[PDB]
């Protein structure tokens, strides 16, 4: 498999966070697998011509969609979740949850689940 | 902010995180300006690639064509000449002999077609004038006219 | 915000895991940070923990409620216990142009504490018109931002800002520029007022916390003599008054077996429970009192269906490790023992101190799940009282009203399994002299206990 | 870092041990469970456990192929060669405040430290007072040794005390004396160091070890060239031109270091009691002179700066102790006459006012000026 790390971006200031040496903060493999996560979703599909088809969502193009609430929760879901799985180290992602809180304003919740996150059987011969 | 038009370009290719990113903008900004100038130069190359324009090229195409290669002559003097002596590979009817000494005067130029039995006159028209010097213009069409034949000139301001 | 895509990232810790969680706890915490003399409710996140009263292993707060929420406690009642002395850290910040350095600010931290805060002002080297008001605790940054110079926007900054929880700004003086710069400049005079707390104190937090409702309690890691003394009356006391309060206790850190023993058996209550064994826990040794705190929590949050007679505990080691004889005398002496078994601490049989009866029925009563059980029953029933108590009508209607909702409260109890059979009727025997303020009624249920033992005979 | 062949003996499996110690019962039982199993298998386990980790590992750290830490340590010591130790980072950090105001030696000043961050410790070499001027400059180094400090620019800025009256510290300029070594360059280096013979220090000796240096082309050796044993190194660098100051200065350390302090001893490769010395040949400056006369419309800059690259061009075929030549020189010049190249005439052709081919001795030689006489 043999991924490897990156260095950190906090996206709260937009800008990477770096050392007093003024090198970048290097990170574990999970941290930079969390920090592309992260990117990926917020990366919309298609239109960021540096990338191929695969990598990113289109989230922000379901916003003006017509579909029905439920459907825009499935359709989330799906996004989501494709967007996702596209990264190897990712075994599962799911549990996901809605809450409509405004009468048309909604927070959502879901589990990403690693290959690390995998249980062993024990045995031999 | 970006300055490079290249360099923002490339850096809205990305993904949007990067707006408030001062250091991703300023490597994006040096990628932009090496793309800027390498246009630049791809532009220049485009210039260096014919005798009209060619520029710093006027070198290799005269090194091409046998001339001297002189920087400290005029660049236009160095297009004249390099134009004349290509387009001496042809029949030297008065068409052609009248527009190759004009390439390489740059001045209007009128082929009498004299009277005299082997003779061929060459009338010169220049609005600026022309300086007291001229005898590369003799020289080059000594060595270009037809071998029977002799040359006389006047010049017209 | 403006309409769009939003996303963050969290850790799996952070998830709202409150849910589903049960029961109550007290404790008179010594804190170095928060509210002082006064009990507050945790919803079990330890973050809320962290905030409230800070994050120093050395000081009981943050030890034990950790211990308390990782017994999966629904709600924990804390309780700041104070020495006196008490102060919070302060500072005054002075102006520049005036030659005599006028005092302009004072900055003091939100609640008393001796945490080592400071700060450090500096000129905001993009304009001299305004400066950076960085904020410390010890080394470490806590708080930046640039304000304009006037001061009354620097007090209200300084108060404004998201991440000023720890301190808060008042102003002394008016003054035109700009405050003069400073390094880490300790916010002194604070006091956490944990040295040396006295025996007496605890009693204020017993008072505080009669107010409050709970289902157990337990003290703060302190093994003295005087204080379980006065918490056994205290918790006499309140049952007296109807609030059957549960007690855990735990030894001292050099009592041996017999001293464990002879405690056990001196005071023998069943809403008391002493813990026989130290144990360990992210390689810091815990003393009984202190192991006492999470025995507590696990009692509490296990409610009525579950108990702890082989719960397998957070601890990784345990001292003394006993043989079954020494296993057989502390449980015949109502001592709660953890016990190492194959790299697991388990606590064996669920006892309290309540062992030198057992005269039938009783012995029932020496464990903390039938008395927790015998608790709760009889909080409820206090509760449906107190919404009667002269304000229905006592007729015979009113009283077939109460035993409905008596007989359905513990239908509701038949369907979590609780309880195999049960009846409540009317108490003719002190209904003949009933009057309106009070109505008399009798009941008895079977409880369903947890499997505790296996006998198999191979007949081969 | 090469892998270790094990014996088939300290790899051996744990069954095998276990039926190897129950080969002998054929009375009692010995299944799983029993008592004879009982008393034999931990035995066999711990017997495996102890000869495939214990046993491995000495033999891993007998040998410098395969040893780490302390261990690699000692065996590099066994041939005399020692890992280089790390230094604190050093530097000098700015103090501002009230003037009456002094600071002390061993004052502890740290950067500021985060959540995602720690604070580097950072101690003041010197004591000082603001007396004079609000601003004073204090030398400071970091109290841990490695890599770790070498700082930015203003990281420095927090103080763990507090001193009365300093307004602002920051650092002036980051810090650069920090320094960790690698365990695999340490292995290497001490594998390195395993040559045989030709360590006398003889002129070929000296030779190589001047051609070890990068930028040495050619070198050269004077045996006693000052009496008392000392040795003249001459060399040339890459190009055949004069060696710079700097690589002088890498060869002189490499082979015989001139810093040493009272407590040190060199360690170049030069051994004891030889005195060397590095040295570089004369660089020849070629001073043409002749009454040039040039083309029609030629620039004379030009057209001599042109013949200044030929005559280069051909003075740098010429190696130490070469012969220029001035009739080839000549031709040099006349070549631009063949070729029409702006020289239209030349005379009086003279290099440094000589007209005969010119021997170099302890030199190399380079272009000079091309002077035009312009002969009234």
């Amino acid at each position: 498999l043999d991924l490897k790390g990156s260095f950190l971006f906090d996206f709260e200031k937009g800008e990477f966070v770096k050392n007093a040496d003024g090198t970048l903060k290097k990170c574990d493999k999970v941290q930079a697998y969390k920090q592309w996560c992260q990117k990926a979703i917020l990366t919309p599909r298609y239109k960021k011509a540096a990338y191929t088809n695969i990598y990113g969502s289109e989230i922000k193009d379901l916003i003006a969609s017509n579909l029905s609430q439920s459907a825009k929760e499935l359709e989330i879901t799906r996004l989501i979740k494709e967007t996702i799985l596209v990264h190897p180290y990712t075994k599962e992602v799911g549990e996901f949850s809605f809450n409509w809180l405004e009468n048309s304003r909604l927070v959502e919740y879901e589990f990403d689940v690693l290959t690390i996150d995998d249980e062993n059987i024990v045995i031999d011969g | 902010m970006i300055a490079s038009k290249k360099g923002k370009e490339m850096l809205l290719t990305l993904s949007p995180i990067y707006e408030q990113s001062i250091i991703m903008q300023s490597l994006y900004e040096a990628i932009g300006s090496e793309f800027d100038n390498l246009e630049l130069l791809d532009e220049e190359i485009e210039l260096q690639l014919f005798p009209q324009s060619a520029t710093w090229g006027l070198g290799f195409w005269e090194n091409r064509v046998g001339l001297i290669t002189n920087l400290d002559e005029d660049m236009e003097t160095r297009r004249r000449k390099v134009i004349a002596k290509l387009q001496s590979k042809y029949i030297m009817t008065p068409k052609r002999m009248s527009m190759i000494l004009q390439s390489y005067t740059g001045a209007n130029i009128k082929i009498n077609e004299n009277i005299s039995p082997y003779t061929f006159g060459v009338e010169l028209t220049s609005t600026q004038g022309f300086p007291k010097d001229l005898e590369d213009l003799y020289k080059r069409v000594n060595v270009i006219k037809p071998s029977h034949l002799a040359v006389s000139y006047k010049l017209v301001s | 915000e403006i309409p769009g895509f939003y996303n963050r990232f969290k850790a799996q810790a952070e998830k709202a895991a409150a849910t589903g969680l049960k029961g109550r706890l007290a404790m008179p915490i010594r804190a170095n940070w928060g509210d002082v003399g006064k009990v507050v409710t945790i919803k079990n996140d330890l973050r809320q923990l962290k905030n409230l009263f800070g994050d120093d292993m050395n000081y009981s707060a943050f030890k034990l409620g950790k211990l308390a929420l990782l017994g999966n406690v629904k709600e924990l009642l804390l309780y700041r216990l104070v020495d006196g002395n008490q102060k919070k850290g302060t500072l005054t910040l002075k102006d520049t142009t005036e030659n005599s350095a006028k005092d302009v600010i004072k900055l003091e931290t939100k609640y008393p504490t001796a945490r080592n805060f400071n700060v450090t002002i500096k000129s905001n080297l993009v304009d001299s018109d305004k400066k950076d008001f960085i904020f410390f605790e010890n080394t470490k940054q806590l708080f930046s931002s640039s304000i304009k110079g006037t001061i009354d926007e620097i007090v209200l900054e300084i108060n404004s800002n998201l991440d000023n929880e720890y301190v808060i700004a008042t102003k002394v003086a008016d003054s035109d520029t700009i405050l003069a710069n400073v390094v880490n400049q300790a916010l002194e005079g604070g006091n956490d007022g944990c040295t040396s707390i006295t025996n007496e104190s605890y009693l204020k937090a017993l008072e505080e916390f009669e107010r409050y409702s709970f289902d157990s309690f337990v003290l703060d890691g302190v093994a003295d003599e005087a204080l379980q003394e006065t918490t056994k009356a205290w918790v006499a006391k309140n049952k007296e008054l109807g609030k059957d309060i549960l007690l855990f206790l735990g030894g001292k850190t050099e009592d041996n077996i017999k001293q464990i023993n002879d405690k056990s058996k001196s005071f023998n209550d069943e809403n008391i429970v002493n813990v026989g064994s130290s144990a360990y826990y992210e390689n810091i040794k815990y003393t009984p009192s202190e192991v006492a705190v999470y025995i507590a929590a696990l009692s509490v949050s296990k409610g009525i269906t579950g108990s702890i007679c082989n719960a397998k505990t957070i601890f990784e080691e345990v001292e003394p490790r006993l043989s079954q004889s020494e296993v057989k005398e502390c449980l015949k002496s109502g001592t709660l023992v953890l016990d190492f078994d194959d790299g697991d601490v388990i606590i064996v049989d669920d006892v309290n101190t309540f062992k030198k009866y057992v005269d039938d029925k009783n012995e029932a009563m020496g464990y903390i799940s039938n008395i927790m059980f015998i608790n709760t029953i009889n909080k409820d029933t206090s509760l449906k009282r107190k919404e009667f108590v002269g304000k229905i009508f006592n007729d015979a209607t009113g009283q077939t009203t109460v035993i409905c909702a008596l007989k359905k409260y513990f239908e509701e109890l038949m369907s979590q399994g609780i309880i195999s059979e049960f009846n409540v009727d009317i108490d003719t025997e002190l209904q003949a002299t009933a009057k309106a303020d009070e109505f008399y009624w009798k009941w008895d249920a079977v409880k369903v206990d947890v499997m505790k033992k296996i006998y198999g005979t191979g007949y081969l | 870092e090469r892998e270790l062949p094990i014996p088939v003996f300290l790899t051996e499996d744990e069954d095998s041990v276990h039926e190897r110690m129950l080969s002998n019962f054929q009375d009692v039982s010995t299944l799983e469970g029993d008592f004879i199993y009982d008393a034999t298998r931990p035995t066999a386990e711990q017997i495996a456990e102890l000869k495939q980790l214990g046993l491995q590992n000495n033999l891993k750290i007998a040998f410098p192929q395969t040893s780490y830490g302390t261990y690699l340590e000692w065996l590099g010591e066994c041939k005399g060669v020692f890992k280089n130790q790390p230094t604190k980072a050093t530097g000098v950090i700015t103090f501002t405040g009230v003037q009456g105001t002094i600071i002390t030696k061993g004052t502890i000043v740290t950067t500021i430290a985060t959540d995602e961050k720690q604070s580097i410790e950072f101690e003041l070499l010197e004591t000082k007072t603001i007396g004079e001027n609000e601003t004073v400059d204090i030398k400071a180094e970091s109290r841990i040794v490695g890599t770790i400090g070498n700082v930015s620019k203003g990281s420095i800025s927090v103080l763990l005390g507090s001193i009365s009256g300093v307004k602002s510290i920051t650092n002036k300029e980051d810090f650069r004396g920090g320094t960790d070594e690698d365990e695999e360059h340490f292995r290497e280096r001490v594998l390195v160091a395993e040559q045989e013979d030709k360590l006398s220090g003889a002129s070929s000796d000296y030779i190589r070890w001047a051609k070890e240096v990068d930028g040495v082309g050619y070198a050269y050796v004077v045996s006693e060239w000052a009496g008392a044993g000392t040795v003249k190194v001459l060399i040339l660098d890459k190009n055949r031109k004069a060696a710079t100051q700097e690589l002088i200065d890498k060869v002189q350390e490499y082979i015989y270091p001139l810093n040493i302090s009272e407590g040190e001893n060199r360690d170049g490769k030069a051994p004891i009691g030889a005195l060397v010395t590095v040295v570089t040949p004369d660089t020849l400056l070629i001073n043409v002179k002749a009454s040039f006369i040039f083309s029609n419309g030629f620039s004379e800059e030009t057209v001599l700066n042109n013949l200044k690259t030929k005559i280069d061009k051909y003075l740098d075929k010429i190696d130490l102790g070469g012969t220029v030549s001035y009739n080839a020189i000549q031709a040099i010049v006349g070549s631009m006459m063949l070729t029409d190249e702006g020289i239209e005439d030349f005379s009086n052709l003279t290099i440094n006012d000589v007209k005969e081919n010119i021997k170099l001795q302890d030199q190399v030689v380079g272009i000079g000026e091309i002077v035009n006489e312009v002969v009234g």
